[PDB]
């Protein structure tokens, strides 16, 4: 499927000066065992007048501004890690499509999407030479472009991640026209040492599919979307529930966390005894336990206790070549614990959800969603 | 020997019923070569290479040779690069290809870059040249890199063209030393030297610790220079040729096998390196040192020197040592007790640009030019050494006090660059 | 007002610069090629591509070229495997079995040589062929030495132009020439029917000239020279591009030639013609005794001979190097001269014009003058084979 | 065994000239389709200071005198083939073996090294690009070298073979010492072949070659100038009707060969019968039968009936490298016929007979000499 895979490294124009270092807050220490995956799919149309020497001087042009996405990962004295800025890059792909764009989005299966156009690879097991960013810029035979990253958690969350695309695609269009410029949401996991991997007992597996303005408006007959929705997600998936929205340029993991514990029969419960529970922030606990650690304990925070991700507001469809919004966008999370997790994402009308559970409970939830 | 050289060309130097005694004269006297401009190539900041990233590239490449990476680690450590150095996107691919089309497009890049500067300089036009040198020591396509720049201005088809290739990195002093004996035998006319490297071509493939430092010094560079005898040109022209002494090491199978290009184990060609070979360079560099005193010492040294049978500092306010290595220029400082500001140039080139093979003189050049050191009258020893190991010196002499410019490599980062280089780099 | 009259002209007299002698590199017969063994290793070779070898045959047939034409040993093996060893080991036998021939009948010793030219296209190691010479011959430490790469197969004339130029700089000098081309790193190893005719044509050879502007040398000198005229034809797109290196579509290298690669020689031709017309002429023709066509290809000599309305006499030297040398390159006309001379047709105050053309289509031409008359010797390429060798060369050599 | 195997030509160092030829008789057509396989062993002293491009030079001012075998093969207006001298030359090969001369020489049975020593090609199925000389130099871990020629037998006998390879070996020596200087009955008709000559057997022929000494001759002798006579009539007794004798009569096919039909039963006759018999020339009648044929018909002389050649005359160990003698030498024929070959070759006070059979017969003989 995927082709003439030609590996190389960008980074900064600038150079950042030696000793600049930047530290890694307790949240970004946190969620250093995830990563992002997002890839955007553009037709012929939009990527016209582009090659891969206009993408590399963008991202050469954009680093500046986020060198320390360029950085590597060192271990001070008392053992927390830091990012260390000495340019190392991102690592750039270079592949090719023997398909085409249409033909790529008639299939209906996108599940192998994250996987073909992502290059993905996790940090360790030697730290000091894991580039945190890899981007990855797919050619079909139609002429139209996939541009996929894969991004660690330490550099941001979601947001963030969608926020250095669209900036990369303003840097782009920019040199075109003008010319160069106690908590309970975190789980402690036995030590993975420099190999940041999130282990998981059985064989995770992501299901995805949309629903439109009519399904969420019939659902909801018991703001409230997102609540409704993880509602019945989280009743159909049936104590522990974590819950993960956006925050109130900069790379930062403004995410908002929140965990609830229930002492009831989640199993046999009305849908406004779940609703009333998950609309009714722990970056403070988790600061202070991954403070006490000095930051050598490891702890995950997707797929802790049955996590819920709030999307809609991310700017999946931010990147714009030519003035023109990709064909087809999407993210999804790398790493994701046994509890599994679920992801709204902001589709058209409606919002596309996507869910990460074991094998056989993804089987599950299929049976019980072929009739409701 | 060497100061018989010295001598032996300095009776046929210091030489230069009315009429017959001033044509006797006129007639006699050498043509005054003019330096009019150069221009230096500016790599982009998208080919850059910080010490991470080549150590990381190489930790990937040589993934079943740990001692080769150890090397060019301990190589690249004390080779006092800095962090803006430049390479050819040819070789920024985790396993580099080098094709001859990357090759011709590097060169291309480089060339065209170099001569479209001059150009707009000195607003010389192409059917104004009637000589032109191209050095570039190891790429050598069929039609040559003068035919090529011939093709791209659209030169006279009289045009003296000359591709001197496989000659190291002192032959830009070679070219320099024919422009000079062409614009003898030429008069007023104008002559086009471009010296280059491209290093596509260059980079070595293998796992060879003897051939791998290559690798780790030489980046990206180019230099064209107009050089005249014409009257008009004698008032702009930023210098004069005073001297160009060549010595070649050749005979001496030692000197001769210090740099050469062979076969490895796995047959990939690359640069072996001898372990003499910093005996070899201090010989040659004393060779041409003794050679040229005589021609450039005061007549109080030389009478010094001659009675317990000099000082160089004295003979010359500026220095151009190529920036072939940095224990090279720790020699030559200690041995000539040059201070920390004579060879600040070299220095600088070489944290800077790194090892831009022939060109690094011209960048020498112009950080003394862009710091507004280079004042009328001013004498210039530009040294340069390579594989044969010729080593050949160049001695110019300021014509015009210059003004800093804009249309240079140093422009962007000159006001900083008199920077602190340490002993080793840490990664 | 006697002085200022002849002192001006005495004082702006160019130095005469003599050609005191050269030596050709002689093949050994262990390297001979003949066409059936040529045509038997490309089918071998070719095994997969008919039309690669038909092409090939269809080259060598009208070629002109003859059976005792010679290929360096790595060529021999059925697929050749170029080394780097294998090309030192071939530019070290011709360079030095040349330069030892000329330092022979020369008497010439190392120490007296001041420049040394070299130029060899393709072949160009780290440590130049002129480092290799001066290694070889313990030469002068302060000796001005030059290595022109890449400039084809007319290179030759350019050496003799820089010899000219550095020994008007240079009073009381001797220059040697050394012209060869390398076989061994030249040879395609790809079966695209553009690149391989260099293959079919391009045989051993190489020249070793002494120049000398010395007046000890005034009387014993073989010619004086008279002119040099370079013409470049690289403004021009089409000249530019008709002999280009490059690689095929399995990324081997060779040299490819245009369709209308013809066309433009002429061209070139014609343009050194115009320009050395009004140097010799007082029809050009009945200025020279002597013509040297470099043996580029028996249709180039054709058009010259059809254009100039030379005679086969006229024409003669430059066959009979292409039928029994083949295409040596640059030093080819060293060996059309050195025919000549073993028929003993070379007079005093004769005159010799030679010309030669190559890649970027640079074509130059260089008129030399004979000093003596030159006797017959038995040191030079064609001792063995002179008394017979006007040969009648057939239009199509058949398999 | 055989490694590193490189291939090459060579041929005359000078031009024999335009429209050469070389016409082939009546026996050398009848010859086409055998070839002669020999080769020579010499330890590392006799080849000191002997490297390829001696031997190669020494071929080279060899072939002058031999131009015609480097000629190729052509068919003219009737026919009838002959050679044109081109001088495209003999296939040259050169090979590297691990083991050392010692180790293969005290190795048992010399079996292999026809097939490993020799490099064979037969002539055909395209006359025009054959040749019909085949050299392999092969060089020992210990210095040692062998020499094996693939020789066509239109181009002459064993003993012109012979002829050949000291001459070689004269050459290199002077050139290191001074420098460069009725129906027959003995023929078979076999199937048309065209233009790939090779003889085709419908069984799989084996070897077996043995070292009867000075002293078991007389031993079987007794059992009843005729040494071979009688070691020809043993082992036809052995492997017991038609009978052919080929033995020693510028490089021609001089041997003489003669045949003999019988009634008499061979099994149940006297030793001393079937010597008298066997002792007491048919190139006439084959030129003449070969004529009638327009050298267009195809005839097999090896194996159309039980043969038995005379090489103790030969001088098989002719070539001296250095003043030695191969240490080992040995001679064989390639494209035996069904009925078999027993070839005597010279064993200094002994003699070595290598038998040429179907495998079976092989076999049966193994035991049935063991008898006597
Ligand atoms: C600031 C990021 C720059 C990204 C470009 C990196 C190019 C690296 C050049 C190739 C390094 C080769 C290392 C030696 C391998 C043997
Ligand atoms: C007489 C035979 C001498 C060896 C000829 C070798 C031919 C090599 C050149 C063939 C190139 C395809």
């Amino acid at each position: 499927l995927i082709h003439s895979i030609r590996l190389s490294s960008v980074g900064p124009g600038k150079a950042t000066g030696s000793d600049v270092v930047h530290e890694l807050s307790g949240m970004d220490l946190a969620m250093k065992l995830h990563y992002l995956k997002g890839f955007y799919i553009f037709r012929s149309h939009a990527v016209q007048g582009l090659s891969v020497k206009l993408i590399k001087e963008s991202t050469f042009y954009l680093f500046n501004n986020y060198y320390w996405t360029c950085a590597r990962l060192r271990r001070s004295d008392s053992g927390r890690p830091y990012l260390k800025c000495n340019d190392c890059g991102a690592r750039f792909v270079e592949a090719q499509c023997d398909k085409t764009v249409d033909e790529l989005l008639e299939m209906g299966d996108y599940s192998s999407f994250p996987n073909l156009l992502v290059y993905h690879q996790p940090i360790g097991p030697d730290l000091a030479f894991s580039p945190p960013i890899y981007l990855q810029v797919t050619w079909f035979k139609c002429g139209g472009m996939s541009l996929g990253m894969s991004w660690a958690h330490i550099l941001g969350d979601a947001f963030s991640a969608c926020e250095f695309i669209n900036k990369m695609g303003q840097v782009l269009t920019a040199i075109k026209a003008n010319g160069p410029p106690d908590p309970i949401s975190i789980k402690w996991v036995d030590p993975v040492g420099d190999h940041w991997v999130t282990a998981n007992n059985s064989k995770m597996d992501t299901f995805s599919f949309h629903l439109t303005d009519s399904r969420i408006s019939h659902l909801q007959s018991n703001i409230p979307v997102f609540e409704s929705l993880c509602a019945i997600i989280w009743q159909c998936v049936a104590n522990n529930v974590t819950i993960c929205k956006k925050g109130s340029g900069n790379l930062s993991n403004g995410q908002i966390i929140s965990a609830f514990q229930a002492d009831f029969s989640v199993m046999e419960a009305d849908l406004e005894k779940l609703a009333k529970v998950l609309c009714y922030d722990e970056r403070s606990r988790i600061e202070e336990t991954m403070e006490k650690g000095n930051g050598v304990a490891d702890y995950i925070v997707y797929g802790a206790n049955l996590t819920f991700v709030n999307w809609e507001d991310a700017d999946v469809y931010g990147l714009e070549l030519n003035g023109e919004k990709a064909d087809f966008a999407s993210f999804s999370i790398q790493g994701v614990g046994d509890e599994g997790a679920v992801l709204v994402l902001p589709g058209g009308k409606g919002r596309i959800l996507k869910i990460i559970l074991p094998e056989d409970q993804i089987l599950k939830l299929k049976t019980e969603l072929k009739m409701n | 020997k060497y100061v018989k050289l010295g001598y032996q060309y300095l009776v046929n130097h210091i030489l230069y019923l009315i009429i017959f005694i001033a044509t006797v004269y006129f007639m006699s006297k050498p043509r005054h070569v003019y330096l009019v401009d150069y221009a230096c190539y500016k790599p982009p900041v998208t080919c850059r290479v910080p010490f991470a990233t080549f150590m990381e590239h190489s930790r990937l490449i040589l993934k079943n040779n740990p001692k080769s990476v150890e090397f060019q680690m301990r190589i690249l450590e004390r080779s006092g690069l800095g962090e803006e150095t430049c390479l050819p996107p040819a070789i920024h691919y985790i396993p580099p290809t080098p094709t001859m089309e990357a090759a011709r497009g590097e060169a291309e890049l480089v060339i065209f870059s170099a001569m479209d500067s001059l150009l707009q300089k000195t607003g010389l036009k192409p059917k104004d040249i009637d000589i032109l040198i191209v050095n570039c020591s190891l790429f050598s396509p069929t039609p040559s890199l003068s035919a090529m720049v011939i093709n791209k201005y659209k030169l006279r088809s009289n045009i003296k063209s000359f591709n001197l290739s496989g000659m190291g990195c002192s032959a830009g002093l070679i070219s320099i030393d024919l422009a000079r004996d062409l614009l003898q035998v030429h008069p007023n006319s104008n002559a086009v030297v471009v010296s280059t490297e491209i290093i596509t071509p260059n980079y070595y493939q293998g796992n060879e610790r003897a051939m791998l430092l290559p690798n780790c010094l030489f980046r990206m560079g180019g230099a064209a220079i107009l050089l005249s005898n014409r009257r008009r040109n004698r008032s702009r022209a930023k210098y004069r040729l005073v001297h160009v002494v060549r010595t070649h090491k050749g005979a001496d199978d030692k000197a001769y096998r210090c740099v050469f290009e062979e076969e490895d184990k796995e047959g990939k060609v690359g640069i072996s390196l001898s372990k003499d070979l910093m005996a070899i360079a201090g010989e040659a560099l004393k060779s041409n040192i003794t050679t040229i005193g005589p021609l450039v010492l005061p007549a109080s040294e030389q009478l010094l020197f001659l009675m317990t049978l000099p000082d160089f500092k004295q003979a010359f306010e500026h220095f151009c040592i190529h920036a072939g290595g940095r224990a090279v220029i720790d020699e030559l400082q200690k041995n000539l007790q040059l201070s920390a500001e004579q060879v600040e140039a070299s220095r600088m080139t070489l944290h800077r640009f790194g090892n831009t093979s022939s060109s690094s003189l011209w960048y020498e050049m112009s950080y003394i030019e862009e710091k507004g050191r280079m004042k009328k009258g001013d004498r210039v020893w530009q040294i340069a050494f390579g594989s044969g190991f010729k080593c050949n010196s160049a001695v110019w002499k300021c014509n015009k006090t210059i003004k800093t410019t804009t249309d240079n490599p140093w422009s962007d980062c000159i006001d900083r660059y008199p920077v602190h280089i340490p002993e080793i780099v840490k990664l």
